[PDB]
RNA sequence: ACUCUGGUUUCUCUUCAGAUCGCAUAAAUCUUUCGCCUUUUACUAAAGAUUUCCGUGGAGAGGAACAACUCUGAGUCUUAACCCAAUUUUUUGAGGCCUUGCUUUGGCAAGGCUA
C-alpha cells in the first residue's frame, strides 16, 4: 500500500502537464511524490489566449493534474 | 488484488483507448499500468473533444481524470 | 484456452528462452514443475516424476535427455499478466550439450540451472562461456536448494555462504567470458532465481517479498527485496535493514526472513508428523485435508511446499525483467545469426520484428514424426507469418546468392507450433514464434532458413550453425546383409537430419562413417537408428578417434610442383605455425574478412609477425577457421604478382582442399604456416588451366609436409571426473591406466565431493568413464568433454616394428602403426610415399 | 518455532531409508516374502571371501534374475477362496489350539 | 485384518536403527551401476557374462554371430585396440559396443 | 454480509447509465470492491435507452467491446438479458 | 458463526484385473533348440505358449459389530471500544450564463466569461 508513481524516467525532463479548470503548464520535473505532488522547475503556465507566463519553480498537486506528457525522449 | 485492475494490468503491451473525464480520449500503446489504473503510453494518438486531434511522443495519464478504457478483443479468451 | 493463441500475436509478451542444466533430470523437473503449474490434469506421481520434456523412449528408459524439447505455455506473474513462455529444454551432458547449440539460435536468452550441492560443473561453465560468445542474456537459477536443506542438513548460515560462493563463481565467470556491464547476477539486480525443481519450491526474493506482503501488512515487495537480497543485516530495534550490523548476533537479511522459514518448514515436516503439527500448519496459514497427511514424507513435503510457495510466479517476474520480447531482443540476434548484415533492408525489416513485412524464418531443429516416416523442421520465424499451404523457398545451410538451385520450393502444411500439448490446430504463426514446419523437411538437412517465395529476391539464409564440442569419434556402419543396403541408408539420412551434431560421411572405402562427440552420444545415435530410422540390424566397428598431422620443425628443401600446361611450376616450404596461434585462429579472433591493415597490426602486436608476411595472401585454412595458415611469401621483385593475383582463388582451394585431406591418412591438418615460396607461369591465359593448380597444389602441400617434420596428434579430451574424498587418490589409478594426466584437483566448496579436472587422449578415453565407475565400485562420475589437440607420440612414417594384430603397440610406435592403420582403413594406399 | 528439534535428525536419516523405511505408512507384506538376504548378494560383492562363495553368490544372483525375467499374472481370478469354503463346509470345523498341538495333529494325520 | 500400518516418524527411527546391522549403508543407487537388473537381463540377452554376473544359457545357438567371416572392415588387421574391450563396456552401451545387439535392455545412466 | 447480488447479475448483459449520462450495454463478466465493472461486447448510447422505439431504438451508438468502467463515473445498473453460451 | 452432510471395524457371497494383481516367487503340461540319449519317473537350460498353485487389489452384495458419536465438504457463511479519505462510491472545491448548427417544439455538440 502507498506505491509511488513511476515518474523516474520523466525526472529531469522537460514535460506539459494539463490542470484543472483548463490550466496548461510546460517545465522541468523537479520531483515526484507519494500523492503524485511534484515540483515543477522553471514552469510557463499557458494561458487560454495563447501567450505563456513563466511562474519559476512551483508545485503542482495531481488532485487537480489531469496528465502529463513528456517533451523529450523518454 | 481487483478483477478489473488485474485485467487491465495484464492489457499493458497492446492497443487500447482511454477517454478521460474532460472527453480527450488516447488511443495508443499501454508501455506501463499501475494499480490504481495510471497508464503511461508511448507514441499515442489524442482526440480532444473539440475535433482536434495530435500524436503524443510519450504521456502518462493517472486515473483520477479517466472515465473509462477499452482494451483489446484478445483479453476476452 | 484460445488466450493461448490469442497472445501470441502479441510480439511483446513473448519470451523465448532456452535452458540449461547441469543434468538433464534438473532441468526437466523444472519444465514438468511448470507444466503441472500451466496444465492442471497432468500430476505427477508419487513414485516419479513426469518428466514432460523427455518425449523418447531412450530418454526415458536411459534417464539422460536425449533431444531438446521446445515446450512451454502462457504463465502467469505476480505483478504482471500472463505473458506465453516457450521454452526449449536441453539434455544435461557435454557431448550432448551440442543439441542444445540449436537452441542458441532458437531464443536470445538462457536461463542456465546450476545445483545448490553440487555447485559449479563442467557443463554448466562450458554452457554459460557459450551463451556468453552467443550474446544472450543469463538468468541464474539456484537448483535443487532442497539439498542444502535436507541432503547436507547445513546450517541455515552455511548454506547462504555456499549459495553466495556459488553465484560469486558464476558471476566471476560470466565477468571472464564477456565484459558487458550486464553480467551483474544477483538477487538484489533480479538474475538469481532460487528453484529447487523438487517439491515444487521456486522463488526469488520478490517473490518471497510479496509473499510477506500477502501475509500481513503492505510493505512495497521491490523494496524489501532490494534490501532482504543481499548480507545488509536487519536491525530489529531499528526495525531497517542496516548494513552497519548493529546488533551482534542477528544474522542476514537473508539468512533471517528467507532460508530460515524454508528451514523450518522443512524441520516441521521431515521431523515428524508431530513436528508438522496442524497447528504449525495454521501459523503458516495452510489447512492440509487428512488424507494429505496421511501420504508419505516426500509426498506431503512437495505438496506443503507448493501450496505455500506459490505457481512458480518469481521465475516469470526474473524472467521478464531481463529476458526480452522477441521485438527488442530481435536486433542483436539479427546481428550475430545473419551473415547478411543488418544494414540491409530486409535485414533492418527484421530487426524491427514486423509480422506484415517479408517471411524470414530460420529452421534449424529437427524432429521426427510419431511414424519416423516423416520430418517437421522447427525454427523461429524471424520475420513474417507463415500460413499452412503457403509456398516457401528453403534455403539450406549451403545456399549461396552465387547460385540459385541451393534452394527448393516447398508447401507448407499443418504448423503445430503449439508444443505443450503437442497438438497441430495451429494454422499460422506470427514472426518472432516458434514454429514448426510440416513438408519443407525434404529439400534441407539442418540449420537452413525458409523465405517468402516472390517478395524477396536477394535476402540470404543465416550463419550457418557453430558447435563448441568438436565430432572427434568415429564409428563405422554396415548392414548385416547387403540385400537391404538401402533402407538402412535411408536410416542414416534420418540421423543426419535428426543429430546436427552427428556427421555421415560416406568414405571412399565404401564405408559410411559416423562422426559423434561422446560414446553415450553414439550409442543414443546407433540405438536411434535400428530401432526407429532403420529397423534393420546394423554391424559396427570399433570406434576410433579421428586424428590429426601437425609439424615440427621446418622444412629441409622446396618442394615444387609444374603445371601440364607449358610446365609452370609453384615453389614452396611448410613451416610449423607459431605457438599458440592455432587456437587463437580457431577460436575466431582473425578471419580472412579483416581488413589488411588490421590482420597486419594484429599479427605485429600479438604474434610480432613481419608486416610484409601479414601483407601477404593469407588462407587460414577452409573458411578462414582452419589452424593451419597459408602465406603467399613470394617476392614481390619476381613478375607473377599479377600471376599470383590471377592465381590467388586456385591457390586458395588447393589450400583448402590440402588442409581437408592431408598426406597420411588424409585427416584434417592443423597448425601448419604453409609459405608459398614462388612460383613461375605463363602470363598466357590459356597455360592458366583452372583444373592444373589445385592437384599441383596438394601435391606440394604433401611433399611439403614430407620435407617437414610429421606428426601425429590425438585430441585430448577434458574430463571433470566428480569423486568422493576417499576414492580421489584411486580415481588417479584410473587415470594412471588410461593413459591420463591429471591437470587439476579441488575439493567441491560446501560439499564432500572432489573435483578432478584431467586430460585424457581419446584412444584411451573409450570407455574411460565405465571403467572410472566401475573400479570405484559406482561411486565416482565423470564427464568427458574434447579439450585440445596434442601431438602423439612417434614419427608416422618412421619404418618401426610392426604391431601384433592384438596387442597394444609402446609409444614410440603409436604414430606410425596410427598411421598406416587409418590410411589402409580410408582405401588410400597404406604406404607413405616420399616422392609422392 | 525451534529451527533445528530433536526429531530432525531422525526424519531426515530416515528421508534416505531403504525401501522399507523410506515409506511413513503403507501395506503389510506376507512373512514368507520379505527376502531379508536379497539385499546382500544384490551388492557388487562380499569382498575378502573365498571362491566358493562368489559362486554361491553367483548362482543365486542367476537364480534371481531368472525369477525376475519370467513375470506376468494372467491369472484374472474370481477369488474363490477355497480354503474358506472348506472352513464353510458341514465336515470341518473350527477351534482355536497352540500351534505345538496343531503341528503334532498334522504329525499324525500324516502318519 | 491387519493388513493397512499407519505409524509415526521416531518408530521409523528406532527401527532403522536397530535394524542397521541387517541393512547396508548403501543409499545411492549409482552404487548398484551394472549390477540392477536391466545389466543383468543385458547380459543374459548375449553370450557375455559381467564378472560379478552369473553366467547364463544362451538363448539360441546364434550361430551367427558366434564365429563371422573376416571382412574388408571386420579385419582385425585395421582394428585398433588401446584397450581390451571387456564386458562392462558391452553392457554399459549395448546399442554401440556390440555388433548385433537385437533384443536388449536399457539401463540407467546416472543418479 | 452475503453480498450474492454482484455475483446473480455477473456474465450477463447489463445496460448501466454512467454519471455523464451514457447508457452503456453489455456482458458484466467482472466487478471490483470500487465498483469498477468490465463489460465484454460493450456498446455506449447517449441518445436513449431503446425499450420498444416506434422510430428509433439506437442513436449516437458505439460499440467499443472490453470496456472497463470506473465505479466513480457510474451511478446504477439495469438488467438487460442474459448472456450467451459462448 | 449457522443447515445438510452419516461412519469404520468385520464376516461371507458374486463378479473384473487394468496395477512390479505380488517392491515375493513356485510347480505342471505342451512346443523349439542345447547336453541330449538307456525306456518311461526323469532330466540338464534356455526360449515360447498354457495351466495349476500359493496370495492380492478393484467393484458390488448381504449380515454382525460403535451406530450414534459424527468426520467432512458444501450451504455467503452472524458483532461493538477509539481513529478515516487529494484516484475507484456514508463529507468531495464538477457550479451559473449567452451565441452558433441540427431537430416541428422539447433536447443535443463547441467557445468564452467568470469569484
Amino acid at each position: 500500500k502507498a506505491h509511488p508513481p513511476e515518474l523516474k524516467k520523466f525526472m529531469d525532463k522537460k514535460l506539459s502537464l494539463k490542470l484543472n479548470g483548463g490550466r496548461h503548464v510546460q517545465g522541468i520535473l523537479r520531483g515526484f511524490d507519494p500523492f503524485m505532488n511534484l515540483v515543477i522547475d522553471e514552469c510557463v503556465e499557458m494561458a487560454t489566449s495563447g501567450q505563456q507566463n513563466n511562474i519559476g519553480m512551483v508545485v503542482i498537486r495531481g488532485n487537480s493534474i489531469i496528465m502529463l506528457e513528456a517533451l523529450e525522449r523518454v | 488484488i481487483g478483477v478489473p485492475i488485474k485485467v487491465l494490468h495484464e492489457a499493458e503491451g497492446h492497443i487500447v483507448t482511454c477517454e478521460t473525464n474532460t472527453g480527450e480520449v488516447y488511443r495508443g500503446k499501454l508501455i506501463e499500468a499501475e494499480d490504481n489504473m495510471n497508464c503511461q503510453m508511448s507514441n499515442i494518438t489524442v482526440t480532444y473533444r473539440d475535433g482536434r486531434v495530435a500524436q503524443l511522443e510519450q504521456v502518462y495519464i493517472r486515473g483520477s481524470k479517466i472515465r473509462f478504457l477499452i482494451l483489446p478483443d484478445m483479453l476476452k479468451n | 484456452m484460445d488466450f493461448l493463441a490469442d497472445l501470441m500475436d502479441n510480439s511483446e509478451l513473448i519470451r523465448n528462452v532456452t535452458l540449461c542444466g547441469h543434468l538433464h533430470h534438473g532441468k526437466t523437473c523444472f519444465v514438468d514443475c511448470l507444466i503441472e503449474q500451466t496444465h492442471p490434469e497432468i500430476r505427477k506421481r508419487y513414485d516419479q516424476d513426469l518428466c514432460y520434456t523427455d518425449i523418447l523412449f531412450t530418454e526415458q528408459e536411459r534417464g539422460v535427455g536425449i533431444k531438446s524439447t521446445p515446450v512451454t505455455v502462457v504463465l502467469p506473474d505476480t505483478k504482471g499478466k500472463s505473458y506465453l513462455f516457450n521454452i526449449m529444454d536441453t539434455p544435461g551432458h557435454v557431448n550432448f550439450s551440442d543439441e542444445v547449440t540449436a537452441g542458441l539460435r532458437i531464443s536470445d536468452g538462457v536461463v542456465l540451472f546450476i545445483d545448490a550441492a553440487e555447485g559449479v560443473m563442467l557443463n554448466t561453465e562450458r554452457l554459460i562461456k557459450h551463451a556468453v560468445q552467443e550474446r544472450l542474456a543469463v538468468t541464474v537459477c539456484i537448483n535443487k536448494i532442497d539439498r542444502l536443506i535436507l541432503e547436507l542438513k547445513l546450517p541455515p548460515t552455511d548454506a547462504y555462504y555456499k549459495l553466495r560462493h556459488i553465484v560469486d563463481e558464476v558471476n566471476g565467470l560470466i565477468s571472464m567470458y564477456s565484459t558487458d556491464e550486464n553480467l551483474i547476477l544477483s538477487p538484489l539486480l533480479g538474475n538469481v532465481c532460487f528453484s529447487s525443481s523438487q517439491y515444487s519450491i521456486c522463488f526469488t526474493l520478490g517473490s518471497f517479498a510479496k509473499i510477506y506482503a500477502d501475509t500481513f501488512g503492505d510493505i512495497n515487495y521491490q523494496e524489501f527485496a532490494k534490501r532482504l537480497w543481499g548480507d545488509i543485516y536487519f536491525n530489529p530495534k531499528t526495525r531497517k535493514f542496516t548494513k552497519k550490523a548493529p546488533t551482534s548476533s542477528s544474522q542476514r537479511s537473508f539468512v533471517e526472513f528467507i532460508l530460515e522459514p524454508l528451514y523450518k518448514i522443512l524441520a516441521q515436516v521431515v521431523g515428524d508428523v508431530d513436528t508438522s503439527l496442524p497447528r504449525t500448519l495454521d501459523e503458516l496459514g495452510i489447512h492440509l485435508t487428512k488424507e494429505e497427511l496421511k501420504l508419505n514424507i516426500r509426498p506431503l513435503l512437495r505438496l506443503v511446499c507448493k501450496k505455500f510457495f506459490g505457481e512458480f510466479t518469481g521465475f516469470v517476474d526474473m524472467c521478464v525483467q531481463h529476458i526480452p520480447s522477441p521485438k527488442v531482443g530481435a536486433k542483436p540476434k539479427i546481428e550475430h545469426t545473419y551473415t547478411g548484415g543488418v544494414d540491409s533492408d530486409l535485414g533492418e525489416a527484421m530487426s524491427d520484428c514486423d509480422p506484415d513485412g517479408p517471411l524470414m524464418c530460420h529452421t534449424t531443429k529437427m524432429y521426427s514424426t510419431d511414424d519416423g516416416v516423416q520430418f517437421h523442421a522447427f525454427g523461429r520465424v524471424l520475420s513474417g507469418t507463415i500460413h499452412a499451404g503457403q509456398p516457401v523457398k528453403v534455403l539450406g545451410e549451403n545456399y549461396t546468392l552465387e547460385d540459385e538451385e541451393d534452394s527448393q520450393i516447398c508447401t507448407v502444411g499443418r504448423l503445430w507450433i503449439s508444443v505443450a500439448r503437442y497438438h497441430i490446430e495451429v494454422n499460422r504463426v506470427p514472426a518472432g514464434n516458434w514454429v514448426l514446419i510440416e513438408g519443407v523437411d525434404q529439400p534441407i538437412v539442418k540449420t537452413a532458413t525458409i523465405t517468402e517465395p516472390r517478395g524477396n529476391e536477394e535476402a540470404q539464409i543465416f550463419r550457418p550453425l557453430k558447435f563448441n564440442t568438436t565430432s572427434v569419434i568415429k564409428i563405422a556402419v554396415e548392414p548385416v546383409n547387403p540385400s537391404e543396403l538401402p533402407k538402412m541408408l535411408d536410416g542414416l539420412r534420418k540421423v543426419n537430419k535428426s543429430y546436427p551434431s552427428l556427421t555421415t560421411k560416406v568414405e571412399e572405402s565404401g564405408e559410411h562413417v559416423i562422426l559423434g562427440t561422446g560414446e553415450l552420444y553414439l550409442d543414443c545415435v546407433m540405438h536411434d537408428l535400428r530401432k526407429m530410422y532403420s529397423e534393420i540390424d546394423i554391424k559396427v566397428a570399433d570406434p576410433v578417434v579421428t586424428f590429426c598431422e601437425t609439424v615440427v620443425e621446418t622444412s629441409s628443401l622446396k618442394c615444387f610442383a609444374e603445371t601440364p600446361n607449358k610446365k609452370n611450376k609453384i615453389t614452396m616450404i611448410a613451416e610449423p605455425l607459431e605457438k599458440g596461434l592455432a587456437e587463437d585462429i580457431e577460436n575466431e579472433v582473425v578471419q580472412i574478412t579483416w581488413n589488411r591493415k588490421k590482420l597486419g597490426e594484429f599479427f605485429q602486436t600479438k604474434y610480432d609477425w613481419d608486416l610484409l608476411a601479414a601483407r601477404s595472401i593469407w588462407a587460414f585454412g577452409p573458411d578462414a577457421t582452419g589452424p593451419n595458415i597459408l602465406v603467399d611469401d613470394t617476392l614481390p621483385s619476381e613478375v607473377d604478382k599479377a600471376l599470383l593475383g590471377s592465381v590467388k582463388d586456385s591457390i586458395v582451394q588447393g589450400f583448402q582442399w590440402g588442409t581437408r585431406e592431408g598426406p597420411l591418412c588424409d585427416e584434417l591438418i592443423r597448425n601448419v604456416k604453409f609459405k608459398i615460396l614462388d612460383a613461375v607461369v605463363a602470363q598466357e591465359p590459356l597455360h592458366r588451366g583452372g583444373g592444373q593448380i589445385i592437384p599441383t597444389a596438394r601435391r606440394v602441400v604433401y611433399s611439403a609436409f614430407l620435407m617437414a617434420t610429421p606428426r601425429l596428434m590425438e585430441p585430448y579430451y577434458f574430463v571433470e571426473v566428480q569423486a568422493p574424498a576417499d576414492c580421489v587418490s584411486a580415481v588417479y589409478t584410473v587415470l594412471a591406466r588410461r593413459r591420463g594426466h591429471v591437470t587439476q584437483d579441488a575439493p567441491i566448496p560446501g560439499s564432500p565431493l572432489y573435483t578432478i579436472k584431467a586430460f585424457i587422449p581419446a584412444i584411451d578415453s573409450f570407455g574411460f568413464e565405465t571403467d572410472l565407475r566401475t573400479h570405484t565400485q559406482g561411486q565416482a562420475f565423470s564427464l568427458s568433454v574434447f579439450h585440445h589437440w596434442q601431438i602423439v607420440p612417434g614419427d608416422p612414417l618412421d619404418k618401426s616394428i610392426v604391431i601384433r594384430p592384438l596387442e597394444p603397440q609402446p609409444a614410440p610406435h603409436l604414430a606410425r602403426e596410427f598411421m598406416i592403420k587409418t590410411r589402409r582403413r580410408k582405401g588410400l594406399s597404406e604406404d607413405v610415399s616420399i616422392s609422392k | 518455532t525451534p529451527l533445528y528439534t530433536d526429531n530432525t535428525a531422525n526424519g531426515i536419516a530416515l528421508l534416505w531409508a531403504p525401501r522399507p523405511f523410506n515409506l511413513r505408512s503403507g501395506r503389510t507384506r506376507r512373512a514368507l516374502d520379505i527376502p531379508l538376504v536379497k539385499n546382500w548378494y544384490r551388492e557388487h560383492c562380499p569382498a575378502g571371501q573365498p571362491v566358493k562363495v562368489r559362486v554361491s553368490y553367483q548362482k543365486l544372483l542367476k537364480y534371481y534374475v531368472l525369477n525376475a525375467l519370467k513375470h506376468r499374472p494372467p491369472k484374472a481370478q474370481k477369488k474363490r477362496y477355497l480354503f474358506r469354503s472348506f472352513k464353510a463346509t458341514k465336515f470341518f470345523q473350527s477351534t482355536k489350539l497352540d500351534w505345538v498341538e496343531v503341528g503334532l495333529q498334522v504329525c499324525r494325520q500324516g502318519y | 485384518t491387519y493388513q493397512r500400518w499407519q505409524f509415526t516418524l521416531p518408530m521409523m527411527s528406532t527401527l532403522y536403527r536397530l535394524a542397521n546391522q541387517l541393512l547396508t549403508d548403501l543409499v545411492d543407487d549409482n552404487y548398484f551401476y551394472l549390477f540392477d537388473l536391466k545389466a543383468f537381463f543385458t547380459s543374459k540377452a548375449l553370450n557375455m557374462a559381467i564378472p560379478g554376473g552369473p553366467k547364463f544359457e544362451p538363448l539360441v545357438r546364434d550361430i551367427n554371430l558366434q564365429d563371422e567371416d573376416w571382412n574388408e572392415f571386420n579385419d582385425i588387421n585395421k582394428i585398433i585396440i588401446r584397450q581390451p574391450i571387456r564386458t562392462e563396456y558391452k553392457i554399459a552401451f549395448p546399442y554401440l559396443y556390440n555388433n548385433l545387439p537385437h533384443h536388449v535392455h536399457l539401463t540407467w545412466y546416472h543418479t | 454480509g452475503k453480498s450474492s447480488k454482484m455475483l446473480q447479475h455477473i456474465d450477463y448483459r447489463m445496460r448501466c447509465i454512467l454519471q455523464d449520462g451514457r447508457i452503456f450495454i453489455g456482458t458484466f463478466k467482472a466487478f471490483d470492491k470500487h465498483m469498477n465493472l468490465i463489460l465484454c461486447d460493450c456498446d455506449e448510447f447517449r441518445k436513449i435507452k431503446p425499450k420498444n422505439s416506434k422510430q428509433a431504438e439506437r442513436e449516437e451508438k458505439r460499440v467499443l467491446g472490453l470496456v472497463l468502467l470506473r465505479g466513480e463515473n457510474l451511478v446504477s445498473m439495469t438488467v438487460e438479458g442474459p448472456p450467451p453460451k459462448d
